[PDB]
DNA sequence: TTTATGTACTCGT
DNA sequence: ACGAGTACATA
């Protein structure tokens, strides 16, 4: 199959040690597989780990290299079972989660579970049950090694300083990146960095952010500041805030009065600016009971951002005196519930 | 039961010791109770409402009221949600409360309405009437007009406003005042000689007469906690005790006035957080804040001026609301403003 | 032996003695048949059910309006999906043929009529169903909307019923009406008892009609033959007496925040409610020339304030003890 | 029966293209479409009650024959537009095809601004899909409650309000058929009142007709009109506003009172025609400008919340006067 | 009647040349059509930039000897679900029909951004498994509510709004196959109506051709007439109050635009504006929600909107 | 927790 | 194929 396997395909790690990135978490894998038969840090016994991370990192392939180098049989004497996307479920299988942690604690062979990062709040089956090999944005040598070789083999040059700027837009992704060269290169074989501010507006990777990371992005005073207006304008505040809508505003309310007010405007204090604030959020509880009333007036939804997340975080806003602050008046309704 | 608020309860019009005014309307509509209309009782809490409506059911069906049971029943809503609400069961007459959550609660008055309502009325008694999110409200207000000869509406609420004008209108406004410090300690005088109290002198009852100020399920209640304590001894001495709410409220009016801080604002959030998990609707410890705020000696006039105008306003926006955390929050957060 | 709410309710197109701008039309139109989609609006109490149930008698008799009229309201389901499933279906089928003794005795027209009461509280999904519900089978059937408030009802559906408008129960439009219900009662009364109980109702002849039935109640209960007097409509009404006005008012007058608090804890301890206390407020100001100009504006926008605050909920004592601390530091 | 038992609003449905008056820009253009034989997807899009659905199916009569009853497939929000519905109706109408004695088929979707999000992804790319015999009418109200493809594919068409000409044809040629006689200051005051409706009109004038005792050899004048719609006269409503602006308050109160018990007439009523009589009267400075805005919208608020009727005013006599007061 | 082909088919391209819109993209295309080895790609903007025509036309360029069976042109009016959609992709992918050594089959999935979780889950095994032997495609609507890790596997092609030179050089072609005379103010006019779409100028084109045949911005504004987002803006930025009132009056009153448009219209340019500041622009947005509240609970009135610019005059002259 | 309408799913009869 | 229990999204 001449010119027919994509770059990924035919530019996989065919051995384990042609892998770039989490060297650790591949050190712990291969201990882990080899004390498997012996059952010193506990996770000899303490099996059905998974690989855990940012997608398209070689999770799955650093699983299939380790299998395949230990001998066992590869599937998705020694046999081995390499099953993908464990939040496949999305929420599914109605109590086969449970069947799954059944499996995880007796099996004949080592399983071996692949996830992207974990949104999920499924996570009780496996809470504490299984090894967690953490997997993280991978650093950029040994890739960067990677891409010079597949550009020496694939008639091609790059400047070795931009992979940087290319590793940070992609977040990460060895498989993306590879689909990004592929791509790039069957135009413009020459990397520089002249169209690497094109490349990367084209090409960045936008994802969601945990509950708790939106409100530490909200809460900053650079972005409400001049300078940071046109680097984060209006638009992508309310476009941040649908990410995690049903959360962001209980989240906002909860630790807006818990930071300085960099953004003061002279003669302006502490508490009158969170009065200021206080009031808005209020505001934004008229349209919160009358958006999902029994007039159902979704329309509304946009407006929400604005009198409950970002005006409250607008008037203060500066570095947080400590952790971002979990909101309460969920915790209250379960003592309520009571 | 072991509670003095039952066994004192009047059995009949001749034990309506309140309002001879009161009473002789009562007398009056019994007078007929056929061309009875749709009665709707108001005024402050304490007063007797529910008293004067069992009272008045009394006088119009006769016996077999004060004999009644309880029934649980199962409805319906929307997707696959399923909520439960006691109804107490009487052979002869029905009643209903509004204590289940108030979203959806036109749907089961609806279906009770319907259910009994398939064919000498059967009166229908709403206690705190005011709680219905202007929805049972449009249904009651086709449903008592529609039929207007099987069952008759009893309206049982206070502060008329949340109550929309169409069911204002086909309703008969009927005052409950609270009485005057005289009637109270008479009542008091009554329940302690029923009672074997050592009573001392008459002033600790005018004094625990005016703490409940116009309540008298309150004033019942802090007497039995003053028999309880001092041992059936209404001494001249006796430590008055209040409620932990209203002693909590005090506390933070207390925190607020002396200082005017962050740290301050956390403590008062946690207070109103802890309120909240207490169980008690926000209308009342917002009326209470600006009553224990407003009774400092220090506050000047234009600093109280604008405390009832951020208490109105804020007020408003929390019954155009549901998270009343954010309402009492801006508040406090107005009012040390407005002191500092 | 019924209640006055309903035991006089009218049964005659020519009984409803008020409105008859839009009591004419239908009285025409019970000879010929091109009846117009019909928008009852207006304050409550004035009738607009009644008068659809005695034009409803009046039309098909008292057996085809059994067997035509489809009646729907706020105590049933109006999803959208409730009325796709049953109006459509009331709407597709044909009239049903009328009985030989409906031909001779009432002037039926060969169509029906579907009422919606208290459409307002209703949804715009139900308002997408019946736009074209009424454009399609406008030949078989027609349809009423009956609401309170106009403006919950969308301009299409609006424009395409007649805005029929119900005129306020005024002063001078109600008397004849409460009158020979007085006499037709057999109760006495003053020469401006009767004034006096259609200016306290808003409108409202029910609500007048409440406020009879209870004096005649007590006039019958107590027997000793008395004329009806204005303090005693003044007492069941709940209307504040002047000198509580009176006093009120030069306590306000005269500051002292402290006593206006403690004298208000007193007047909502009296239990009287905030809105009649609004309205005496105001009748007793505005007629008053003593105050100046600029005065009577503020004070009427304090007024309007508390009552716009009131009707959204919210406490009575708060609201009217913020209304006379701000009238007194005016 | 047929006619003479109908609402004047349906029994006077244009049945051809040449009834529609005070759109002459879309018919024209609809015209040339049906005589050259070139209808792409159509969107119209106006005020309710603004000739689109007698529009649509005037030309739907002209361009087929007499099988469009059976043919031709409307759906409207009464008749559901479920995406599964779509999937399952529409598209196996259009995909199938008449062998012999077909140029297109016609599609026309009735207020199409009440389906879900998902529903307009469906038409869009049944639209798209069989477009080659199969033509699109959208009708909707609202432009904001739709996806925007589905406003890109089909060719927006805006019927401008109906201006005074087109009511008085209609006016005209009712009273032709009808048998009836009308009054200057009665089309005037039916022109005030329009608010670009044929469909009001038509009532209002009905109403008028069953008004009078003896419709033959009778006139509508300007009172019949203002006591059928229950609106209040321009001469009141000057009344009341020079005595709210120049006499004192207890004077104008009494006025308004007076006004009000004379005729029956609505405070709100009244108050919109004052508010689009304020802006005739040219005003010297500009925040009274922000204050009159601000308080009418209050009021109008209220009023739709309710209340007793004098309070809200009072409210209107002080707002207008403490506007004024500068 | 006798119905021509609408003007969108009768110049739908069927060459990667003839699409209009940024060179990159189409040169990309056009080389990995001549290569053969086409890789997966997920493509997703404003409608009408080019998303599933340069598909096709990609498709065609790789396969036009095999259309009929090796294009599965899974449409989203068809059937649509987790199951239905997997089970149809695993019927073309087991088929073994011998393609050319440099040509893999195309999936077409068009307008797949509404397709639930699970069947993306399933659709990445399918892809992740048969990647070899066919090839997917994509020309969904927007990419947010595509999920990350099917972004990751394909090839982001992202298109930008149309300019008005390829748009303008697209109507100068459909007027040169049309031989209808035209005119410059004609042209500014209808790629101003266009509001970036080149479908919408098609569409306006054709009805100004249709009826009156001379191409002149006021009969292009007599059938659409000019983009509501602008007229907002000059709305909103006036500094005088009554000429305001008179504006919103003139263009959208007078028009026949719903009030509740107005005011949604309204809320989304104070949500793009960028010439103020940005709290008063909350301020701003936080009254229009005021408003936008008073119209969607029932009162649709002209006043509102009066109200709401006295608002906002209040706060440009700092109340 | 929220709240009806719609959409989607899948196991079962 | 259709009815009911199920969870999720609503820019
Ligand atoms: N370190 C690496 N060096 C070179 N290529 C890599 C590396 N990691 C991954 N790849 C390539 O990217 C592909 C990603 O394959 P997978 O391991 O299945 O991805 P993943 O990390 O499991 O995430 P998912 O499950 O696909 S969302 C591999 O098949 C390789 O072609
Ligand atoms: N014009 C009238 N003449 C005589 N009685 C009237 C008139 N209008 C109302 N009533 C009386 O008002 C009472 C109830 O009338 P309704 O028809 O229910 O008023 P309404 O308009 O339906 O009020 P709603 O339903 O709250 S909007 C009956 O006792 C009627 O006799
Ligand atoms: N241009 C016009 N000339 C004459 N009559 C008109 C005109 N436009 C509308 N009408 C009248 O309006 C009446 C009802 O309007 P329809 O055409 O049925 O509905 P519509 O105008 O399309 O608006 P919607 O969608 O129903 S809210 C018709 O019976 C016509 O008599
Ligand atoms: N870039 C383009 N070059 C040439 N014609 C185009 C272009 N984009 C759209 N068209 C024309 O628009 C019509 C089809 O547009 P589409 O391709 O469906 O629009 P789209 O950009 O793909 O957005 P979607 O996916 O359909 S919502 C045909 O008449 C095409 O000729
Ligand atoms: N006229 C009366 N005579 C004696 N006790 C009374 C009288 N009116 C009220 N009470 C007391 O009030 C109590 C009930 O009050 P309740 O009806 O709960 O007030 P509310 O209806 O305002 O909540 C009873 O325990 C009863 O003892
Ligand atoms: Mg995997
Ligand atoms: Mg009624
Ligand atoms: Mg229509
Ligand atoms: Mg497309």
């Amino acid at each position: 199959r001449e010119e027919d396997k994509l770059w990924t395909v035919k530019y996989a790690p065919t051995n384990l040690q042609q892998v770039c990135g989490n060297k650790g978490s591949v050190m712990k894998l291969k201990n882990w597989l080899a004390n498997w038969e012996n059952s010193k840090d506990g996770s000899g016994v303490f099996r059905a780990a998974m690989l855990y991370g940012p997608p398209g990192i070689g999770k799955t392939t650093a699983a299939h290299l380790v299998a395949q180098e230990l001998g066992y049989d590869i599937l998705e004497k020694h046999f081995v079972i390499i099953m993908d996307e464990v939040d496949g479920m999305s929420g599914g299988d109605r109590g086969g989660v449970g069947q799954l942690a059944q499996f995880c604690r007796k099996t004949s062979t080592p399983l071996i579970l692949i996830c992207n990062e974990r949104n999920l709040p499924k996570m009780r089956p496996f809470d504490r049950v299984c090894l967690d090999i953490q997997f993280r944005r991978p650093d950029a040598n040994s890739i960067k090694s990677r891409l010079m070789t597949i550009a020496i083999r694939e008639k091609f040059k790059l400047d070795p300083n931009v992979i940087d700027r290319l590793i940070q837009t992609t977040r990460g992704d060895i498989r993306q990146v590879i689909n990004l060269l592929s791509t790039i290169s069957t135009t413009t074989k020459t990397i520089n960095h002249e169209n690497i501010n094109e490349i990367s507006k084209a090409w960045e990777k936008n994802i969601a952010l945990k509950p708790f990371d939106i409100a530490h992005k909200m809460l900053d005073g650079q972005i409400y500041s001049d300078i940071g207006s046109r680097n984060f304008t209006l638009n992508d505040k309310i476009a941040l805030y649908f990410d995690d809508f049903d959360f962001t505003p209980l989240m906002i309310q909860e630790n807006y009065l818990s930071t300085r007010p960099s953004v003061l405007k002279p003669g302006q204090s502490h508490l009158e600016a969170v009065a200021e604030a206080a009031n808005c959020i209020s505001l934004g509880d008229i349209v919160e009971k009358k958006i999902r009333s029994s007039e159902q007036l979704w329309s509304l939804l946009p407006l929400h951002a604005v009198l409950s997340s970002v005006y409250p975080a607008s008037k203060v806003a500066g570095h947080m005196a400590g952790r971002i602050n979990f909101t309460a008046w969920l915790g209250q309704n379960s003592k309520s519930a009571k | 039961m072991s509670l003095w608020v039952d066994k004192y309860r009047p059995k009949s019009l001749n034990a309506l010791s309140h309002n001879e005014e009161l009473t002789n309307f009562l007398k009056s509509l019994s007078d007929q109770p056929r061309d009875l209309p749709h009665l709707l009782l108001y005024g402050p809490n304490g007063t007797g409402k529910k008293t004067r409506c069992m009272a008045l059911l009394e006088s119009i069906f006769g016996p077999g009221v004060y004999r009644l049971k309880i029934d649980v029943r199962q409805f319906v809503t929307a997707s696959n949600r399923k909520l439960e609400l006691n109804v107490v069961s009487s052979p002869y007459h029905l009643e209903i409360t509004p204590s289940d959550m108030g979203n959806n609660d036109r749907i089961v008055i609806q279906e009770l309405l319907k259910e009994v309502a398939q064919m000498r009325y059967k009166c229908v008694i709403i206690n705190e009437a005011n709680s219905l999110t202007k929805d049972a409200q449009a249904a009651l207000r086709r449903t008592m007009e529609k039929y207007s000869k099987n069952i008759r509406l009893i309206m049982v609420c206070d502060s008329m406003s949340p109550i929309i004008a169409p069911i204002k209108s086909r309703c008969l406004l009927i005052r409950c005042p609270a009485p005057s410090d005289s009637e109270i300690s008479t009542i008091l005088s009554d329940v302690v000689t029923n009672e074997r109290i050592q009573l001392e002198t008459k002033d600790i009852l005018k004094r625990i007469a005016q703490a409940s100020n116009g309540n008298l399920r309150v004033s019942l209640l802090m007497l039995e906690s003053m028999a309880l304590n001092n041992e059936l001894a209404l001494k001249s001495s006796s430590p008055i005790i209040k409620p932990d709410w209203i002693i909590v409220i005090h506390k933070l009016t207390r925190k607020i006035v002396k200082e005017r801080s962050v740290n301050s604002l956390i403590e008062c959030r946690a207070v109103l957080y802890d309120l909240l998990a207490h169980c008690i609707p926000a209308n009342i410890i917002l009326k209470e804040l600006t009553f224990s705020l407003l009774d400092v000696e220090t506050l000047n006039t234009t600093n109280k001026s604008s405390i009832i105008e951020y208490s109105s306003v804020f007020d408003e926006r929390l019954s155009l609301g549901n998270k009343a955390i954010f309402h009492l929050e801006g508040f406090i957060a107005k009012v040390m403003c407005c002191l500092d | 032996q019924q209640p006055w709410v309903e035991k006089y309710r009218p049964k005659n197109l020519d009984e409803v003695t008020a409105q008859d701008h839009a009591v004419t039309v239908l009285k025409k139109t019970l000879k010929s048949a091109n009846l117009p989609h019909m928008l009852f609006y207006g304050p409550p109490g004035t009738g607009k059910t009644s008068t659809i149930l005695a034009l409803t008698k009046e039309l098909y008799g008292p057996d085809l309006m059994k067997s035509r009229i489809l009646e729907l309201n706020a105590s049933d389901e109006r999803g959208i999906s409730i009325v796709r499933e049953k109006v459509k279906n009331f709407a597709r089928l044909t009239v049903s043929k009328p009985s030989k003794h409906d031909l001779e005795n009432y002037p039926c027209p060969p169509y029906k009529i579907i009422i919606l009461d208290e459409a307002d509280s209703m949804t715009a999904d139900a308002q997408s169903a019946l736009r074209r519900t009424m454009e399609t089978y406008s030949g078989v059937t027609r349809f009423c909307l009956i609401c309170n408030y106009v403006t919950r009802i969308i301009d299409p559906l609006a424009s395409r019923c007649s805005k029929f408008r119900f005129k306020a129960l005024d002063a001078s439009n109600a008397i004849d009406r409460l009158r020979f219900i007085s006499e037709q009662e057999n109760v006495k009364c003053d020469d401006g008892v009767l004034e006096r109980i259609l200016d306290i109702s808003a409108g409202d002849l029910r609500r007048g009609i409440t406020l009879l039935q209870s004096a005649s109640k007590g006039a019958q209960y107590l027997g000793d033959g008395k004329n009806i007097t204005s303090t005693q409509v003044e007492e069941l009404a709940g209307v504040v007496p002047h000198d509580i006005l009176i006093e009120i008012v030069e306590k306000v007058k005269s500051g002292d925040f402290d006593e206006i608090k403690k004298y208000v804890n007193t007047f909502m301890k009296s239990g009287w409610s905030a809105a009649s206390v609004v309205n005496q407020l105001h009748e007793y100001y505005i007629t008053n020339d003593n105050f100046d100009t600029n005065f009577k504006n503020q004070i009427s926008w304090l007024l309007f304030t508390t009552d716009s605050r009131l009707n959204n909920g919210t406490n009575e004592h708060i609201q009217l003890l913020n209304l006379l601390v701000k009238i007194s530091q005016l | 029966r047929s006619k003479e038992n109908l609402p004047w609003v349906e029994k006077y449905r244009p049945e051809t293209l040449d009834e529609v008056y005070g759109q002459n820009e879309v018919i024209t253009t609809v015209r040339k479409f049906v005589d050259e034989g070139k209808l792409p997807h159509l969107l119209f899009y106006g005020p309710p009650g603004t000739g689109k659905t007698s529009t649509i199916v005037a030309l739907a009569r002209e361009i087929y024959g007499k099988n469009y009853s059976n043919m031709v497939l409307e759906l409207n929000a009464s008749d559901d537009r479920g995406i599964d519905v779509v999937r399952n109706q529409i598209k196996d109408f259009a995909s199938t095809r008449q062998i012999f004695s077909k140029g297109f088929k016609l599609i026309i979707l009735d207020e199409a601004d009440a389906m879900t999000n998902a529903a307009q992804n469906a038409l869009r790319r049944v639209i798209e899909r069989y477009t080659k015999n199969t033509r699109f009418c959208v009708l909707a109200n609202y432009a904001h409650k739709l996806t925007p493809a589905l406003l890109s594919r089909c060719t927006r068409f805006r019927f401008q309000p109906l201006p005074q000409e087109a009511i008085e044809r209609r006016i005209a040629n009712v009273l032709v058929h009808e048998k009836l006689k009308l009054s200057p200051n009665a089309e005037k005051a039916l022109i005030e009142l329009s608010n670009g409706d044929m469909r009001r009109v038509l009532n209002v004038l009905q109403s008028c007709k069953a008004t009078l005792d003896n419709p033959d050899e009778d006139e509508i004048s300007d009172d019949v009109i203002y006591e059928c719609c229950g609106a209040p006269r321009p001469s009141d409503l000057k009344a009341v506003l020079k005595s709210i602006l120049e006499d004192d308050w207890g004077t104008a109160h009494y006025t308004l009172n007076k006004v009000r018990s004379a005729k029956g007439l609505a405070l709100i009523d009244l108050i919109e025609g004052i508010v689009k009589i304020l802006e005739d009267y040219e005003l010297q400075n500009e925040e009274t400008r922000v204050h009159l805005l601000t308080k009418l919208a209050d009021i109008e608020y209220s009023i739709s919340k309710g209340g007793n009727d004098q309070i809200q005013g009072s409210a209107v006599i002080g707002a207008i006067k403490a506007s004024f007061e500068n | 009647l006798s119905l021509q082909l609408p003007w969108v088919e009768k110049y739908r391209p069927q060459v990667l040349s003839d699409i209009v819109g940024n060179k990159e993209t189409i040169d990309r295309l056009q080389q990995i059509a001549k290569d053969g080895n086409m890789p997966h790609m997920i493509i997703s903007g404003m409608p009408g930039i080019g998303k599933t025509t340069s598909v096709h036309c990609l498709a065609h360029e790789l396969l036009g000897r095999s259309y009929a069976d090796g294009v599965l042109e899974l449409n989203a009016s068809d059937d649509r679900g987790i199951d239905v959609v997997r089970n149809q992709i695993k019927h073309f992918a087991q088929k073994k029909l011998h393609l050319p050594p440099g040509k893999h089959k195309i999936v077409i999935l068009d307008e797949a951004d509404s397709m639930t979780a699970g069947a993306q889950q399933a659709l990445r095994r399918t892809m992740e498994l048969y990647s070899n032997s066919t090839r997917f495609a994509f020309a969904c609507n927007q990419s947010n509510k595509i999920i990350e890790p099917l972004q990751s596997r394909c090839a982001i092609l992202r298109y930008s709004k149309l300019s008005d030179e390829d748009v303008l050089k697209r109507l100068l072609q459909i007027i040169k196959l049309e031989d209808v005379k035209y005119t410059n103010d004609g042209l500014e006019a209808i790629i101003f109506t266009a509001e970036g779409d080149m479908r919408q100028a098609i569409n306006n084109l054709q009805s100004t051709v249709a009826g009156h045949g001379l191409v002149n911005a006021d009969n292009v504004f007599k059938i659409v007439d000019s983009p509501h987002p602008l007229i907002v803006k000059k709305m909103l930025l006036a500094s005088n109050l009554e000429d305001s009132i008179q504006i919103l009056r003139t263009d959208l009153w007078k028009k026949g635009y719903s009030s509740i448009d107005i005011v949604t219209t309204s809320f989304r340019v104070t949500k793009n504006l960028a010439q103020v500041k940005e709290s008063v622009r909350l301020e701003m947005i936080k009254e229009i929600g005021l408003t936008h509240m008073r119209i969607l609970e029932g009162v649709g009135t002209y006043l509102q909107l009066a109200s709401m610019l006295a608002k906002i005059h209040k706060l440009n002259n700092k109340a």
